[PDB]
């Protein structure tokens, strides 16, 4: 195990395998100085075979297929992305699996239309690895494959899914045309044009400023595309997911409210700045609580103008704008109402609530009895009882988030209106759901994002890792079992009976319990669970093991959050507004008053934010689990959003985690292609023309394949199915594709040389007959 | 009316009219050449 | 080999219907077009390769001696009763002899050359087994001679 100086070697240091050097070996001493700049000293005697191992020649300036790695562990893949970090690859593939580490800047010609064309004429590992090639594949199964696709973007808060969802809808809506036809009348009137332009809306409406990301994604989004037989965008439908209501009113030092209401205060004119009663961002308790603020406007101003442009391409009018203007800055002033006790709560200055009431289309003494005074009814006259500030307080925040999420909602639907098309063929689904984020204090909207990132990680490993190599088994293939790490437990405890969302939603239902009486019930039934942790001081938390590290929740908000009770009595209150876009939003929205009984113990239950959350991510799962899957693994390189800084115990980690080293294994080892013998055969026949075939299907693929791998390794026969690694099957599809096109040469100049042909026999034969007519009516003519 | 089927696909036009000076260009470099004076008389 | 006089005045006939402009010089895209009407049907790649040999310049225009040259070339190849029928054959799947106008239509439109819609239309719907519900190719294959 004796390396001499200068010898590039792995040196374990017990966690990790360190890129080194041999610095120096004398006196029985070995020194070794790593690649981040760490000096490590032994006696010689100590060290063994790994312990230190010689490092592969060069790794080489990188690998772009992690398969292709010599020495596989985590030392050597996060070595394999610095080293392509460093010179601005960002991008590196496992198999057809994609690593992106983002690089926190523009790099100068990467997402470029010209890059874009490069991409979409080639094949999965022709050019250097891209997300391009990934949305292109994609696009390219519709025609090789009989099933949907999806494209499943995976990682931590601010580690770039949404910019990566950008580009490939960008590289798609190029796609799509190609396909045929152009003009810039259609091109900016476009289907295409339109699902593009969805992207400033909603990050306007639904994007905020947190402390890992600057435009953090306050809800999740699965873009579904339409595509036609002939390969064009037919249209789409936009789906959301959860949206982070409480932020309209309040947030965490540091963080912002969502961005459009700071896009609005800076980009309306004067004339409608004034008209809406609007100053600047400052004035407002809804924008100015958490200090955040720190920017001369301007990027807000730029929003503002993307935004407008975006709303006139979904064919939002002129009104719509003002109107969605209107009920934004009636929010603001509906904010800034503060309440006194004075038997009990009592607005304290009319001027917040008279704005307030007048944009939103409201009486402001009908306003302010909405928020300070409770209504029943007695056979049957009206018995008013007054609220205190407390709940005059939530009342009037729990209005302001009705407005805000009813807005987002009729947003949502003229986006779907303007993008809605036949779905006669396929459909590439793209998925961009809100990152794994553990704050200093986390609470409920943690707990459901982080429940989501858990449920999408079990699906990662449910097709990366179960249902694989459960069918390398079914087909009984000559396979070595790959162990990985599975988080199914985790959503046990979340999701089964008696599980946390379950006692969550039971004490929900009890008027009596409170966040403590749930907190005893969560300890109580989960103590003992392998996920769970109560914590040894902390008496308002609980903890759960997350695949992406151990996150502590403080239970103290929990049931309101969950119950999300809005009173009747403001839901009757809105129906009187005379604005009609108001009126139009509560229509028809169904009560969610606080119930108390009687005997009312009955199975059913009010829908929990937890409820409706579990099932539309169940929903979603199982649209998912019928189409076909790519997957895109987004890496933060540092937690302070700079670029060339690749922090390794930060990079490391999340390659541990997300089990990147045994995606890596299955990917290099794996199958991830199959066909039944004869699909195969029928496939690649063309490909077989002048080998001497056996009368058997099986025979006949393995004389293909034979010629492409003789050693056996880089496919297998099963019972049923031809199984073929991802890097044989591009082999095979590039040649396919070439002789296919030389074919359609052979007959495209013999049906010309036809055509041509027939009319110059039929010209040849139109004159020789009125040639021999003139011949003879000539001849009668010269005898007269 | 052995003529009109030589003449309805003579002509590029498809209006009934074959373009003089390209009849002229058809005879002499045809299957039949007709030493242009018999060309002289189908003006 | 040798060309009869009979075959070099029958080449001369269809040289000079498109050579209107009467100097013995037909443009390279007329190339494809007079070789066609003869009976050699080459592809566009030997079309290329034919006139990168004869006009290096960028003239345009090919003469009569040059043309009889490109004709007694490809006349040499031969190439063959089975040699459609094997380039139509991988458009199939079942071997029944059946390829779909619409793919026909892709195959006429998009790969090859760009060609009129109307012409191609016509070489389909006039052109075509069942008189409607799809084509035979080794029927077209046969009825290509
Ligand atoms: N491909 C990229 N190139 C350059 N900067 C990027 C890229 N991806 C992310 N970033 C930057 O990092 C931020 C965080 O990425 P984003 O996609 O918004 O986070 P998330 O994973 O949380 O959706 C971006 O808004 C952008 O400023
Ligand atoms: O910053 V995120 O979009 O991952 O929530
Ligand atoms: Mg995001």
């Amino acid at each position: 195990n004796f390396f001499t100086e200068g010898t590039r070697v792995w040196l374990r240091e017990n966690g990790q395998h360190f890129p080194s050097t041999v610095n120096s070996c004398a006196e029985g001493i070995v020194v070794f100085r790593t690649d981040y700049g760490q000096v490590f000293t032994y006696k010689q005697s100590t060290i063994t075979h790994q312990k230190v191992t010689a490092m592969h020649p060069t790794n080489e300036e990188g690998v772009d297929d992690m398969a292709s790695l010599t020495e596989l562990h985590g030392g050597s893949i996060m070595y394999n992305l610095f080293q392509r970090y460093k010179r601005n690859q960002i991008y590196t593939y496992i198999g057809s699996i994609l690593a992106s580490v983002n690089p926190y800047q523009p790099i100068a010609g990467l997402y470029e239309p010209a890059t874009m064309e490069q991409y979409s004429r080639r094949h999965l590992g022709e050019l250097p690895p891209h997300i391009f090639a990934i949305a292109n594949e994609c696009y390219r199964c519709l025609w090789k494959r009989h099933d949907n696709q999806c494209i499943l973007i995976s990682g931590e808060s601010g580690a770039g899914k949404t910019e990566s969802t950008k580009l490939i809808l960008k590289f798609l809506s190029v796609i799509s045309q190609q396909s045929l036809e152009l003009s810039l009348k259609e091109k900016t009137s476009c289907v295409e044009r339109a699902i593009l332009e969805s992207s400033p809306i909603m990050e306007a409406f639904g994007n905020a400023k947190t402390v890992y990301n600057n435009n953090s994604s306050r809800f999740g989004k699965f873009v579904q595309l339409n595509i036609c037989q002939k390969g064009n965008i037919q249209g789409g439908r936009i789906v959301d997911y959860l949206l982070e209501k409480n932020r309209v009113v309040r947030q965490n030092p540091g963080e912002r409210n969502y961005h459009i209401f700071y896009a609005l205060l800076a980009g309306l004119e004067h004339e409608e700045r004034e008209e809406f009663y609007l100053s600047t961002p400052e004035n407002y308790h809804y924008l100015n609580q958490s200090g955040c603020v720190e920017d001369k406007t301007i990027s807000d101003q730029e929003s503002f103008r993307e935004v407008i442009t975006a709303m006139d391409v979904m064919q939002f009018s002129k009104e719509e704008v003002r109107e969605v203007s209107r009920l934004l800055a009636g929010i603001l002033h509906l904010g800034n109402i503060e309440f006194i006790t004075a038997g009990g709560a009592q607005v304290s200055f009319k001027t917040a609530l008279g704005r307030s009431a007048e944009l939103l289309g409201l009486d402001p003494t009908q306003l302010t009895d909405a928020l300070t005074q409770r209504s029943m009814f007695l056979r049957g006259e009206e018995i008013l009882t007054p609220l205190n500030v407390q709940q005059a307080v939530d009342s009037r925040d729990s209005l302001a988030m009705a407005l805000y999420a009813c807005c987002f909602e009729w947003v949502i639907k003229k986006i779907n209106s303007r993008i809605k098309g036949n779905e006669d063929f396929k459909s590439i689904g793209i998925l961009d759901i809100f990152g794994f984020e553990n704050f200093e204090v986390n609470h409920f909207e943690q707990f459901n994002i982080n429940y989501a990132n858990e449920k999408l990680q079990e699906y990662f490993n449910k097709h990366i890792f179960s249902l694989e190599q459960l069918e390398y088994s079914r087909e009984g293939l000559v396979w070595e079992d790959i162990d990985w790490i599975d988080n199914g437990e985790c959503l046990d405890l979340i999701e089964k009976k008696l599980g946390l969302l379950a006692l969550i939603n039971e004490e929900s239902h009890f008027p009596q319990a409170t966040d403590s009486t749930l907190l005893e019930k969560l300890h109580s039934q989960h103590a003992n669970n392998h996920f769970y942790v109560k914590p040894r001081v902390a008496v308002n938390n609980f903890g759960v093991k997350h695949y992406a590290g151990e996150v502590q929740y403080d239970v103290r908000g929990i049931l309101e959050k969950n119950r999300d009770t809005f009173r009747d009595d403001l839901l009757n209150l809105l129906r009187e507004s005379r604005f009609d876009f108001i009126y139009d939003l509560f229509e028809h929205v169904s009560s969610r008053n606080n119930q108390d009984t009687l005997k009312c113990g009955s199975k059913h239950r009010r829908p929990t934010v937890s409820s409706q959350f579990k099932d539309s991510l169940h929903s979603l799962m199982a649209t998912l689990s019928s189409s076909n899957p790519f997957f895109v693994r987004c890496i933060k390189p540092n937690m302070q959003k700079m670029p060339d800084q690749f922090d390794q115990a930060v990079v490391l980690n999340q390659l541990r985690y997300s089990g990147m080293l045994e995606t890596v294994r299955i990917r290099k080892a794996g199958y991830a292609v199959r066909r039944p013998f004869q699909d195969f055969y029928k496939r690649y026949k063309v490909l077989m023309r002048n080998l001497a075939l056996p009368e058997d299907v099986r025979g006949k693929c393995t004389s293909l394949l034979q010629l492409y791998d003789a050693s056996n390794s880089e496919w297998q026969l099963g019972k049923t199915k031809v199984f073929l690694r991802e890097s044989l099957e591009q082999k095979l599809e590039k040649r396919r594709e070439e002789e296919v096109s030389h074919a359609a040469m052979v007959i495209r100049a013999h049906v010309l040389g036809f055509l041509a042909r027939k009319q110059y026999r039929k010209v040849l034969y139109c004159v020789v007959i009125i040639q021999k007519n003139y011949r003879a009516f000539l001849l009668r003519r010269r005898f007269l | 009316e052995e003529i009109r089927e030589a003449f309805r696909v003579f002509d590029k036009d498809g209006n009934g009219y074959i373009s003089a000076a390209e009849l002229r260009h058809v005879m002499t470099n045809l299957g039949e050449k007709l030493t242009d004076e018999e060309v002289d008389e189908m003006i | 080999d040798q060309l009869t006089e009979e075959q070099i005045a029958e080449f001369k006939e269809a040289f000079s219907l498109f050579d209107k402009d009467g100097d013995g010089t037909i443009t390279t895209k007329e190339l494809g077009t007079v070789m066609r009407s003869l009976g050699q049907n080459p592809t566009e790649a030997e079309l290329q390769d034919m006139i990168n040999e004869v006009d290096a310049d960028g003239n345009g225009t090919i003469d009569f001696p040059e043309f009889l040259t490109m004709m007694a070339r490809k006349m040499k190849d031969t190439d063959s009763e089975e040699e459609i029928r094997e380039a139509f054959r991988v458009f199939d799947k079942d071997g029944n002899g059946y390829i779909s106008a619409a793919e026909l239509r892709h195959v006429m439109t998009n790969l090859g050359e760009k060609l009129t819609d109307e012409e191609v239309d016509e070489m389909i719907r006039e052109a075509d087994i069942d008189g409607d519900g799809q084509v035979n190719y080794e029927e077209f294959v046969q009825m290509m001679t």
